[PDB]
């Protein structure tokens, strides 16, 4: 005997949720980077004007 | 009757706490707004002017 | 035998990319040299102009 | 580089005219802005690769 | 370039 | 006019000699010395002409 | 005279034109 | 790293014109960063051990 | 805590029946968790220093 159904299920469940959280974090960082790029460009433009 | 013990290679849940005596976090933590050179740059001259 | 031949293929691929690498590197070194010299000539000509009012 | 050349050429000038206003001040602001931009870019790309 | 004050 | 020109020269002498003292302090800094301290942050600093 | 006015104009934590006492002054 | 930083620090005190962006500064910053990556690699080896 | 966890370990050699849950193991995991949080708090103090 090596495992039991509920324990195996919870194994799988934990792994799934881990992947889900990492995906969410990636999305957030992506949006932040985009906004920073935009603001940088605009401010340098105004200074030159 | 006992093999989960050999199957302990991969932690099902556990992450826990490890053991270190070398924290030395990467030298950088957050940013600081720098500032420029007092006064203006000076480079090079060809001929100059005088009242004697 | 199939495994062995695949291994040899990857060997040749890596060798060719290596030699291309070294050629590219030497070209970049020459790039830096010529850029520096162009700079020098530019400043020199600049003061040559600067003196041209006296 | 363009700004550095601008300040250099402006420095190049004859004796009875050597003045300073926003032009120099604002150009210095440009340079400082540029430098801050580079540092922030590098940190962001570091987080991205991790 | 400075006052006595500061 | 003579004394004025002297004045400029000694001004330069003074500032340079102060710089020499500072960089002697630099030179004779040695490993495992006393004044060494972890200061952090100020590396990417250039207010330089 | 001029002394008082130069003192008045150049005293603060803002910038400074090196209008010295005597001798050659700054070209800027 | 301690001593390298130390030697870097003070030289920004120098007065007006003798302050320079010397090749000393160049090589110093190079050493700083390089030893940083060195440290990271060694810590990874430690974890392996 | 080295000696603590190894102290826990070889309890898992016991033969078929007398292998039993006991107040020892409960207390053992308690002390493990508390020494861990101890160590992290002391690291916090290190950063403040």
């Amino acid at each position: 005997s090596a495992s039991t159904p509920e324990t195996w299920a919870k194994f799988n469940h934990d792994n799934l949720l881990r992947a889900e959280r990492e995906r969410l974090a990636s999305v957030n960082l992506r949006k932040l980077i985009d906004c920073i790029l935009r603001d940088t460009a605009e401010d340098l433009r105004l200074q030159c004007d | 009757m006992e093999n989960v013990r050999r199957e302990a290679t991969r932690p099902s849940v556990p992450s826990g706490t490890l053991e270190l005596y070398f924290p030395d976090h990467l030298y950088r933590n957050d940013y600081v707004s720098l500032e420029g050179p007092r006064w203006a740059p000076a480079i090079k001259q060809a001929v100059r002017w005088k009242f004697t | 035998w199939d495994e062995h031949d695949n291994r040899t293929r990857l060997a040749e691929r890596i060798d060719t990319v290596n030699r291309w690498k070294e050629t590219l590197d030497k070209c970049l070194t020459d790039l830096d040299a010529e850029i520096d010299s162009l700079a020098q000539a530019k400043e020199s000509a600049e003061q040559n102009l600067q003196a041209k009012n006296l | 580089s363009i700004a550095t050349d601008n300040l250099q050429c402006r420095e190049r000038r004859q004796h009875p005219d050597l003045v300073r206003d926003y032009v120099e001040v604002e150009l210095l602001k440009e340079t400082e802005l540029i430098r801050n931009i580079q540092e922030l870019l590098k940190r962001t790309i570091g987080q991205a690769v991790d | 370039r400075y006052t006595p004050d500061d | 006019s003579d004394r004025s020109a002297q004045h400029e020269l000694e001004k330069d002498l003074s500032d340079k000699q102060a710089a020499l003292r500072i960089d002697d302090k630099c030179q004779h800094l040695r490993n495992t010395s006393e004044g060494v301290s972890y200061f952090r942050g100020v590396e990417r600093v250039d207010a330089t002409v | 005279p001029r002394k008082e006015y130069e003192v008045a104009c150049n005293t603060g934590a803002y910038t400074s034109s090196g209008l010295a006492t005597a001798g050659f002054r700054t070209a800027k | 790293l301690k001593v390298a930083q130390t030697r870097l620090d003070e030289r920004t005190r120098r007065p007006n014109v003798e302050l320079c962006r010397d090749m000393a500064q160049l090589r110093l910053v190079n050493e700083v960063y390089e030893v940083d990556e060195t440290i990271q690699t060694l810590q990874q080896r430690l974890r392996d051990s």
